[PDB]
């Protein structure tokens, strides 16, 4: 169970990265 | 000035009393590893550098200690390790050195002398027996 | 003169621990409060930890090297060199270590979030150290009082 | 009416093992903290 | 109150406790070729570098 | 429905919950004599009115519903003397009301027992409820958390010495618990006292016999000798 | 085997070494040094620093220099134990067991630690006097000094009550006070020789406080594990486990009750009797036997502790009155009603001065007058009991056949008393439905 | 805004004041809430139970 | 004074007990103040209960910093041992976080419960 913590954190902080590249990269104007 | 003492009453040596007491072997598996390139040197250097044979049924001595050359003050230049050379084990020297395809070559050819007659060689002979 | 400056530089972090975080120096003393503070950045940040963190803090090289490996993790970090720790021994050890964690990360969150009037005493200002420090010496000297096992006395015969 | 005074012995073993045997209060200041403990006052 | 005056302190703490010990090996070499048993009979080094004194 | 009632201990007045949950519980109040409709006693809750008791005087009652609200509600005055709420109660299951020598406005019934579906029986000196004016927050003389399982019987002895509070879902779960002392009893029931799954208990008149009537349909008796 | 038994019991009741190992390891055995200097010591090299060590104590105290004489003498330098005959050995095992006894309060210090190495040194305490050396280093038992006594006793020349230290002779820790009182409520041996070495130290006037409050805390401790352990629900059973603790107890504190000269014991004592009348639910005239003794005992210097226990003693019982002598004494002490207000702040003194006016008012004498009405306006009685108390009082005035005159001027203030207490008793007139104004005017005229 | 109820299908459909600060609602999911108007709070939810004359179980 | 998402209203404070209660049986929730920092600060945690009868209230401060900067909703009960038997624990429990997963009724009850936590804030 530790061990499988310590690999989502890791894997979590990966996502919210690539998801924030994947922003930056590419009626909503009123 | 004299004290109630402190009563303190409660196999082979940790330490040799005679050699300056090398603390006994710690068998870690990178000292293991170590140990057995120790035995193989041999066949490390290809045939350029042969070594003395000393083949015990045990490769693992009782008392070892992992040390590192410090400096010999009259040579610097070349025999002195670089920065992105002095790696953690020998095993990573050996394997960051040169000669590692010549090690796959021989392999390769090692490998193709014992898969040369057992059994994949009989699988074709009997598919080219069936059609 | 270096062993001079070095002695006046650690009277003044006792004196300005004793200032800060009244509650931690209480519990257990400025030189490992403020080892505590320096590795996690600040009071505030110290304050966000909890108690596993905090038995743990300085030992992180050998936790992740024990929870990437499937390993044992280690029992404690900068908490091992606070007095109240090193009365114990064997397991006790451990288990007055997470003890003290536990309340080290209360004090922490009193004196990090907690107001207080400004004409209050310190005697009051660390109140839950003063509490915490007496309740954990008593559970020390249980888990150091605990007895040994009985056994079956025998005589000379072997009856 | 009054009944018999129900008092766990954790507390009384934390009475008497707060000190050793030397270096206790007197006498007078323990019996005083026993007869607190077993006084059946509100 | 304000703890980057801790986290400087603790860390300045170390420093000078690595280079207090630095100071005081080498002032230990320094004078063991004038009086080399001091070494041995005082192993603390504050009280060396006072009987240096 | 008319399953759940209490008849009063003078006898004159019987209390039935009426079958309206819909966020708050009450129960009509019908005179015993003539058997007709005289009061009605409503409180609100989530699920109704969980148990309640009358008084020992035998005039108000006290309607402890579920989540927590406990209400003392006079038969004088017809309206609500007060409400307070159970300690930490996340819904109430049963209650009880016994003693002498309790608050002389609320009944004359000194201790009030208060059993929640966690399994947690509160026990309130009714002396403490007075601030007439009800404390909103009255803390217990004793929590008892022995049992695991939702409080299902409880009973106190007509003398107010004993209060026997047991569970149904767990075979063999009733304790005995003295007062004004709120101690539970170490040396029964034991593990082979055979008790069963414990549905109904009573005590005797002289409180001399505790009969345990249990889920398979045996009643066993026991004499209570102090 | 039954030949390796016997000679198992022989070898063990053996004393004195046979073979030349077993003389080096019984002279090796000692508290000071350490085993491989005390092989290779003589007689004089022990007893130059022994004797330093005793000269110490004996500047230190003054009641050694029999001892100077007896056992640290020149000539004890060369006595044999195992060579003397019986009655030798019992005599030197008296003045062993007085010394120990007067050195017991000292035994922190390092001379005392050095005269008790000379005891064992030379005269081999720790294998003739097992039971009075380790009684003797029982109260200091969290200390290095009992750990390395524990280490050099012989185990099977313990006695059987204090066998509970073997796992802490095996691995060599101090034992704690959980175990000494788990096996003292375990065992009654243990709990009888802690007792009987106190009071054979206390009879001696020997004692001293750490001494003192070991006992009264062990025996309250195993008073409270005994009684917890007595408790039955059954009615024979807990009726033979009373009378059982009772015969265990009873010499122990029907002598520590009346020690006059140790108030420090005597009030350890009150504890233990406070803690068996309160817990332990005893009979009425087991506490009135208990309440008499404690009156015959106590002195000026446990007189406010006798009171605390005494409400204590006189509260936990179902009837009503006193027994005589109690009160004979409670009126022999000097300040009442301000001690029973100070004490009534803490622990309900209701029942004692009910049952203290009731006994009064049964005496016929006149002398108690103002005792009573000092105890009927304290403020100490409830309304029912002042009311009673005042019905027994006007009842005893119409059973005398001077007196009235006395009695007729305390009812008068007692009628006119101004608070609450005046109420009550004014209310116990209207409820006796008697005129005051009869026994008023028959006084007044 | 002083407070709103959990549920968003209570709907207020009367009010009145006891005094100065407290106040009295009505609302569609049977109930008659007593709110405290300085601080906002809630004294009391009084309840009515089900119409048992039709459907429609809220009154 | 500093609980100021405080749940007042019973229907709401039973409401979040009944999903607390519900959750506890799923094995869906941390308890205490120590686990739920550790699901808030690894961000698993759904929804945070913390409880305003702490006699230090300061001891439970710091969850509301990680929570605003998490975005996770926090709400105030207010009892502890309430809270503490709604988890079933026989202990008072000051902070309670409850996580969600991927598709659950419980879920919903989730979803919709911190809809209502935004209403109280």
């Amino acid at each position: 169970l530790g061990y499988v913590r310590t690999m989502r954190n890791i894997a979590a902080k990966e996502l919210k990265e690539l998801e924030e590249r994947y922003v930056l990269a590419g009626p909503k104007k009123i | 000035e004299l004290s109630v003492r402190v009563p303190q009453l409660p196999g082979p040596p940790d330490t040799l009393s005679d050699w300056y007491n090398i603390p006994r072997t710690n068998l870690t598996p990178e000292l293991k590893r170590d140990l057995q390139l120790l035995r193989m040197r041999d066949v490390v250097a290809m045939g350029k550098q042969f070594f003395k044979k000393d083949n015990r049924k045990d490769f693992v001595p009782e008392y070892c200690q992992v040390g590192t050359i410090i400096a010999g003050a009259t040579d610097g230049v070349s025999g002195r390790l670089t920065r992105k050379e002095r790696k953690r084990t020998i095993v990573e020297e050996v394997l960051s050195s040169d000669s590692v395809s010549k090690y796959k070559r021989k392999y390769h050819e090692i490998q193709e002398h014992k898969k040369s007659g057992r059994k994949g060689y009989y699988k074709k002979l009997m598919a080219a027996r069936k059609r | 003169e270096r062993s001079e400056y070095r002695r006046q530089l650690a009277e003044y972090l006792q004196n300005r621990m004793k200032a800060i975080s009244p509650n931690m120096t209480e519990l257990i003393g400025a030189l490992v409060g403020a080892r505590l503070i320096a590795h996690s950045g600040s009071l505030v940040n110290l304050a966000k930890n909890p108690g596993s963190t905090i038995q743990i803090l300085g030992a992180e090289k050998a936790l992740f090297r024990a929870l990437k490996t499937k390993h044992a993790t280690p029992k404690y970090g900068i908490i091992y060199h606070a007095s109240l720790v090193g009365q114990a021994s064997g397991p006790n050890k451990g288990k007055i270590a997470r003890q003290l964690a536990a309340k080290i990360a209360l004090s922490v969150r009193t004196d990090a979030f907690e107001d207080f009037p400004e004409n209050a005493d310190d005697e009051t200002r660390a109140a839950v150290g003063i509490q915490a420090r007496a309740k954990l010496e008593n559970n020390l000297r249980l888990l150091e009082g605990k007895p040994l096992n009985k056994g079956v006395a025998l005589g000379p015969n072997g009856i | 009416d009054t009944h018999a005074v129900v008092v766990a012995p954790q507390r009384l073993a934390e009475i008497f093992n707060a000190a050793p045997a030397f270096a206790m209060p007197p006498i007078e200041d323990v019996f005083y903290q026993v007869a607190s403990l077993f006084s059946t006052k509100p | 109150k304000v703890d980057v005056m801790i986290v400087h302190a603790v860390a300045l703490l170390d420093e000078l406790d690595k280079e207090l010990n630095v100071m005081a090996m080498r002032v230990k070499e320094w004078y063991g070729w004038h009086f080399p048993e001091l070494g041995k009979i005082l192993p603390d080094n504050l009280s060396y570098a006072r009987v240096v004194l | 429905t008319m399953e759940r009632f209490r008849v009063s201990p003078c006898g004159r007045y019987m209390a039935l919950v009426a079958s309206d949950k819909k966020g708050g519980g009450m129960l009509n109040i019908i005179n015993v004599g003539t058997m007709q409709w005289i009061a009605q006693a409503r409180i609100d809750g989530r699920h109704g009115v969980a148990d309640f008791a009358w008084w020992s005087d035998g005039n108000g009652l006290t309607i402890a519903g579920r989540d927590g609200q406990v209400t003392e509600w006079s038969m004088i005055t017809r309206r609500t003397v007060g409400i307070w709420r159970d300690e930490g109660s996340i819904g109430g299951t049963v209650m009880a009301l016994g003693g002498r020598n309790g608050p002389a406005e609320l009944g004359g019934d000194r201790w009030v027992a208060i059993g929640s579906n966690s399994g947690i029986l509160n026990v309130y000196d009714r002396n403490d409820l007075i601030e007439i004016r009800i404390k909103k927050y009255p803390t217990p003389t004793r929590v008892f958390e022995q049992l695991t399982t939702s409080i299902s019987v409880v009973a106190f002895s007509p003398d107010g010495q004993l209060l026997a509070f047991g569970s149904q879902h767990k075979k063999d779960a009733l304790r005995l618990v003295h007062l004004p002392s709120c101690t539970v009893y170490r040396n029964w029931p034991t593990e082979q006292t055979p008790l069963g799954r414990v549905t109904a208990i009573a005590f005797s008149s002289k409180s001399d016999v505790l009969a345990v009537g249990n889920d398979v349909g045996r009643v066993r008796l026991w004499e209570i000798r102090g | 085997s039954s030949l390796a038994q016997q000679l198992a019991q022989i070898a063990a009741n053996s004393r004195s070494s046979f073979n030349v190992k077993a003389l080096k390891a019984s002279h090796s055995k000692s508290l000071i040094w350490e085993p491989r200097v005390a092989v290779s010591q003589t007689f004089a090299e022990i007893y130059s620093q022994c004797y330093e060590g005793f000269k110490e104590l004996c500047h230190l105290d003054s009641r050694f220099v029999p001892f100077d004489a007896t056992l640290f003498s020149a000539q004890s330098q060369e006595v044999d134990r195992t060579q003397m005959t019986a009655e030798e050995n019992a005599a030197l095992d008296k003045r062993v067991d007085s010394f120990l006894h007067l050195v017991g309060s000292r035994l922190r210090l390092m001379p005392a630690i050095k005269a008790v190495e000379w005891l064992i040194r030379r005269f081999r305490i720790h294998e003739f006097n097992t039971g009075t050396l380790l009684a003797t280093f029982l109260p200091y038992h969290t200390i290095p000094a009992f750990v390395t006594l524990l280490s050099i006793l012989p185990v099977q020349r313990i006695p059987i009550e204090y066998r509970f230290l073997d796992p802490y002779i095996k691995s060599l820790t101090p034992p704690p006070r959980a175990a000494i009182v788990q096996q003292a409520t375990n065992r009654p041996d243990l709990l009888s020789a802690i007792s009987r070495y106190t009071l054979d130290s206390c009879r001696a006037k020997q004692e001293y406080p750490g001494l003192i409050s070991f006992w009264g805390g062990i025996m309250a401790e195993a008073v409270n594990g005994m009684i917890d352990k007595m408790r039955s629900g059954r009615r024979a059973i807990q009726l033979e486990n009373d009378h059982l603790l009772l015969q265990q107890i009873g010499p122990v504190l029907s002598e520590a009750m009346v020690m006059k000269d140790v108030p420090g014991i005597q009030i350890a004592s009150y504890m233990v009797v406070a803690i068996l009348a309160a817990k332990g639910s005893l009979n009425d005239n087991i506490l009135t036997a208990f309440m008499e003794q404690l009156v015959h005992g106590w002195t000026v210097d446990t007189l406010r502790p006798g009171l605390v226990c005494l409400t204590m003693l006189a509260q936990h019982r179902s009837a009503k009155q006193l027994s005589g002598r109690v009160a004979k004494a409670v009126i022999k002490v000097p300040d009442l009603v301000s001690s029973l207000r100070d004490i009534s702040k803490e622990h309900q003194v209701d029942k004692l001065a009910n049952g203290l006016v009731l006994a009064f008012v049964d005496r016929g004498d006149i002398r108690t007058l103002p005792v009573i009405n000092s105890l009927l306006l304290s403020e100490l009685l409830q309304e029912k009991q002042a009311k009673v108390a005042y019905k027994a009082l006007l009842l005893a005035a119409h059973k005398i056949d001077n007196i009235r005159k006395q009695v007729g001027s305390a009812l008068v203030r007692l009628s006119q008393a101004e608070g609450d207490v005046g109420d009550a008793i004014r209310t116990a007139i209207q409820e006796v439905d008697f005129n005051i104004e009869e026994l008023e005017l028959k006084l007044g005229a | 805004t002083l407070t709103r109820t959990p549920s968003k299908k209570t709907k207020f459909v009367s009010i009145a004041f006891q005094s100065h600060n407290i106040v009295i609602v009505g609302c569609s999911n049977s109930t008659i809430c007593a709110y405290d108007v300085r601080t906002g709070t809630m004294l009391r939810q009084m309840t009515l139970g089900t119409d048992l004359t039709g459907g429609s179980k809220n009154i | 004074s500093a609980a100021w998402p405080k749940a007042e209203d019973p229907a709401l404070v039973q409401e979040l007990l009944d999903c607390v209660q519900q959750a506890s049986h799923y094995r869906q929730l941390k308890k205490g103040a120590n686990e739920t920092t550790k699901s808030v600060n690894r961000g698993t945690s759904e929804l945070v209960i913390l409880a305003a009868d702490t006699q230090p209230l300061s001891i439970v401060l710091h969850i509301p910093l990680i929570c605003e900067e998490k975005n996770v909703p926090y709400v105030y009960v207010p009892s502890k041992v309430a809270l503490g038997r709604a988890c079933g624990v026989s202990r008072a429990v000051i902070a309670v976080s409850l996580t969600s997963n991927e598709a659950s009724d419980l879920n919903s009850k989730i979803r919709a419960l911190r809809d209502k936590v935004e209403r109280l804030a």
